[PDB]
């Protein structure tokens, strides 16, 4: 359904674990894509016949940190934007493309940080997932940590990737602890802490804000998968959710007709939806990703078959050139869906448009 | 087969229409934005990238990072200061009721409570109260008489005071018609070298059910005050004053006080001094104290999950390959865990010249590890111990690994006695017996974070507890439809022989004052 125009290759060699198109691109404005890897953040931009044209780049202090992923994000009142990026030291770095300074940092994160994602009505709260065994929910505009998720019940070892549902209303996590863990942020508790935690001000109460640390999951499951879960993205209310057997899975929680706003804990059964099969991946931290419209699903591979889905089953179709050759870390398409980058274990960048 | 394949497509497009109608409101959001795009940089070391394909390589300038101060490791861990430990009949209140013997109505409430904690299913101990410690018309008002007749006797003019629904004489025709300590049990035969005390090599407590002046009791303390130096037998036993004994001292006066007459007792009242968290001098965290500490004073109780020999075993396997263990020997059968849950003092580093030791001193029946100083500690110091006797700077939050700036570092102390995940926790636990009703349920939920707020630690106090009870959460028991479970709570603390009579009395005395209001 797509087809390859142009390949590229940095000066470090290196892999690059993540790529996102910044999907608040204005109407009529050029697509323009963030690549993390080694200790350099690079940013590209799209242009005519295949031309990728390189904007601006940002190393880190010292060498010893490796960037795992990235996220873009518009300013409320400023109409910047910003691609906040986390990697090994665990520290969450802001990097406004505008006046191109670290405008931002968040440190104090127990070790690395494996996934970024932000909310997808309010572009002021970040989660980090992390491999400190907890998730966290920070807050841009104020400075402040809303939550912190993974306490008693929480993911008892390394997790690796989490994605908001479509309204904003439901996280879902998972982790090397084969559990993929459901914590709700429409309750009203998780709720007077994003009201608070805008009204806070440092030097207005000689008290630090009360972060809410979260201990139990609104629902947790380890029936999906055998081995370790590295990614999961929602689907609405259905989940996605891939693990190192050769298959990406389709599951809801409960039973079929069990809404999941009216799931509670204790639930213990789950629905297995069916599987997309594929070949070859099976390595530690290799996610997939999903157009804006969600009806396309692209996964790469370790010796670079960038598989595609119709999403629409109410079709394996693959993507393979000749010297599309080590693995393929993560994809991302642009928000008009039409191109389709991925990134590589030895610094690569390959560009695909659709027809 | 053909059944669930239809279900699936059926879900599939109407989940479907969910993603459609969610997705466009994000969309309809989108063209409320008009942002600004991303620019190159020509203000301004460079970076190049090239082309696998026929095409200029392009090189810019590479705007540096400053630098940010990274942060030592940690893993998520959990708020505790008491210990916790781990594994390796119808409703008589309201419209369908029922009429069972004395043991069948109480029967959930002498087996999930615990003697020594006063909660319903503790997370201590986890043996069941033993068999003599808890022994000392509709269906439902005759169910309760028959609950009385054990306890209250053959009063007739007293009991139609409790029921309320009937009157007094008419009841007439109802009648016509180092190893760990636990607590030994044995009718008919005395504490001899057969009981689990003595072959254990420890003194039966108050719990036992021997005889009163059983051989093997622990008797207490006489001293005046201090019980700090080898003259006082508690301390000389390596022991806690036991605060339903030690009457003399003071730990059984002025219980909600912190600085007691008596000083051999600051473990069990939770007097720990405040700790305070920064990057050790040595390598990674480490934990410093905020004011001056004496020569042998007591700094905090080192607290952490209890594990078998048997569970320490299989994550000694875990805990080898990081060079990083957090688990030390409580008794010969138990053992401690800070690497799950802990407080703040499981961030002492190892130091073999260290200023702090470990002893494992005993309180009411439970092994505890306490913390104190091996010599003076002044402002500032970080505390150290020897791990092989048991197995001016930026200070950091507990819950967060946040900076805590000096502005408010002074009533701080994140150090509570009923953190918010065990609240909840003791509900999920309540709540998923399934040979427990749940009218008796919705009760002990009310009483266990009672006691866990004010912090009841001696069988004295229970007067005050059940009287503090209905002050408070009396209101919840009649809204909830639960004054009948409360009578069986009382009658259950006052069949475990720590509840005075003329208090049952009391305590419904002041649940009716309200309730007829
Ligand atoms: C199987 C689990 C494993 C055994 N485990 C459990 C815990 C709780 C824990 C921690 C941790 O909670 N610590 C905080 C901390 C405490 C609590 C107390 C003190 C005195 N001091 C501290 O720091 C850290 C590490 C770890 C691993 C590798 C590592 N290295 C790599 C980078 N280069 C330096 C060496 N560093 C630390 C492992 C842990
Ligand atoms: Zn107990
Ligand atoms: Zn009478
Ligand atoms: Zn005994
Ligand atoms: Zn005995
Ligand atoms: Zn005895
Ligand atoms: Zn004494
Ligand atoms: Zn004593
Ligand atoms: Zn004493």
């Amino acid at each position: 359904s797509f087809k390859c125009v142009n390949s590229l290759k940095e000066d470090h060699n290196q892999p690059l674990f993540g790529v996102q198109f910044n999907w608040h691109s204005k109407e009529g404005d050029p697509l323009v894509f963030a690549t993390v890897g080694s200790n350099r953040v690079t940013l590209y931009e799209c242009h005519s016949q295949g031309e990728i044209r390189l904007l601006q780049s940002y190393v880190d202090a010292d060498a010893d940190e490796n960037f795992y992923t990235c996220a873009w994000t518009y300013d409320s009142n400023t109409s910047h934007p910003l691609l906040a990026v986390a990697g090994s030291r665990g520290i969450i770095r802001i990097i406004n493309p505008i006046t191109m300074q670290c405008i931002k940092h968040y440190v104090g994160h127990g070790n690395a940080i494996n996934e970024l994602k932000f909310h997808p009505r309010d572009p002021n709260l970040l989660l980090s997932v992390s491999k400190d065994h907890a998730l966290r929910l920070w807050n841009i505009q104020t400075d402040t940590l809303v939550a912190i998720f993974g306490g008693v019940e929480g993911h008892r070892d390394e997790v690796l990737s989490a994605d908001y549902d479509l309204l904003g209303e439901k996280i879902m996590s998972c982790g090397m602890d084969h559990s993929l863990k459901l914590w709700r942020i429409n309750s009203k508790r998780m709720m007077n802490a994003i009201k608070e935690s805008y009204d806070y001000n440092p030097n207005k109460t000689n008290r630090p804000f009360i972060s809410q640390k979260i201990h139990f999951p609104d629902f947790s499951t380890r029936d999906i998968h055998r081995n370790y879960v590295d990614c999961v993205r929602w689907l609405g209310d259905l989940i996605l959710s891939k693990s190192c057997e050769n298959a990406i899975v389709c599951w809801k929680p409960g039973k079929m007709e069990d809404d999941i706003d009216k799931i509670k804990p204790s639930e213990s059964n789950v629905t297995i939806l069916g599987r997309f099969d594929y070949s070859q991946c099976d390595i530690w931290y290799m996610r997939f990703s999903m157009d804006f419209w969600q009806k396309m699903l692209a996964l790469g591979n370790q010796v670079g078959k960038l598989y595609v889905w119709d999403l629409e089953v109410e079709k394996c179709t693959t993507l393979t050139h000749h010297k599309c050759g080590a693995a393929i870390r993560q994809t991302s398409f642009s928000r008009d869906s039409s191109i389709l980058i991925a990134v590589c274990d030895d610094a690569s960048i390959w560009r695909w448009d659709r027809l | 087969r053909f059944r669930r394949a239809d279900e699936v497509k059926s879900m599939f497009s109407s989940n479907r229409q969910k993603i459609l109608e969610r997705t466009e409101i994000l969309n309809q959001e989108w063209k409320q934005r008009r942002i600004q795009p991303v620019h190159i940089l020509t203000s301004v070391r460079e970076c190049s990238v090239t082309s696998d394909l026929d095409f200029p390589t392009q090189v810019i300038p590479l705007k540096t990072l400053n630098a940010v101060a990274s942060v030592p490791i940690m893993y998520s861990w959990s708020p505790l200061q008491q210990n916790f430990m781990v594994e390796d009949t119808p409703n008589i209140d309201g419209p369908n009721a029922k009429s069972v013997q004395r043991e069948q109505s109480l029967h959930s409430f002498h087996t999930l409570f615990c003697r020594r904690c006063f909660k319903y299913d503790c997370f201590l101990h986890p043996f069941h109260a033993t068999p003599n410690t808890y022994k000392r018309w509709s269906g439902a008002e005759a169910s309760m008489f028959r609950v009385l007749i054990g306890t209250y006797y053959d009063n007739f003019c007293a009991i139609a005071r409790l029921i309320g629904t009937k009157t007094c004489r008419q009841v007439y025709e109802f009648r016509v018609k180092v190893y760990n300590y636990q607590p030994c049990d044995h009718p008919r035969q005395p504490c001899d070298s057969s009981c689990p005390c003595v072959i254990a090599q420890n003194f039966c407590e108050k719990f036992c059910q021997c005889s009163s002046e059983c051989q093997n009791r622990f008797p207490g303390c006489r001293c005046k005050a201090q019980c700090n130096t080898k003259q006082c037998p508690c301390y000389l036993a390596v022991r806690e004053c036991d605060p339903d004994l030690c009457l003399t001292c003071g730990a059984a006066d002025h219980r909600d006080s912190k600085n007691v007459s008596c000083k051999n007792c600051s473990i069990q009242r939770g007097s720990k001094k405040h700790l305070l968290l920064a990057p050790s001098d040595v390598a990674g965290w480490g934990i410093f104290i905020k004011d001056p500490v004496q020569k042998n004073e007591f700094i905090s109780e080192y607290c952490g999950e209890i594990i078998s020999q048997d569970e320490a075993d299989r994550r000694g396997k875990v805990y080898d390959k990081y060079m990083c263990s957090f688990l030390f020997n409580l008794n010969n059968d138990f053992v401690v865990d800070a690497t799950r849950k802990g407080n703040k003092i499981r961030f002492a580093n190892h130091s073999v010249n260290p200023n702090c030791y470990a002893k494992v001193m005993m309180v009411n029946g439970d092994h505890r590890i306490g913390i104190f100083a091996k010599r003076a500690i002044q402002t500032g110091e970080e505390l150290f111990f020897d791990y092989r006797y048991s197995q001016n700077r930026l200070y950091f939050h507990s819950d967060t690994c946040l900076p805590l700036r000096p502005q408010e570092m002074e009533v701080d102390s994140e150090d509570e006695k009923d953190p918010e995940w065990l609240r909840e926790k003791t509900i999920t636990q309540i709540e998923e017996f399934s040979d427990v009703n749940e009218g008796e349920k919705e009760v002990m939920k009310l009483w266990n974070l009672h006691v866990m707020k004010h912090g009841f630690i001696a069988d004295n106090q229970m007067n005050h507890a059940c009287m503090l009870f209905v002050e408070n959460y009396g209101q919840k028991i009649i809204k909830k439809n639960l004054c009948r479970n409360f009578m069986l709570h009382l009658v259950s603390m006052h069949d475990f022989n720590l509840i005075s009579i003329m208090s049952i009395d009391k305590a419904v005395t002041k649940l009716r004052e309200m309730q007829q209001k």
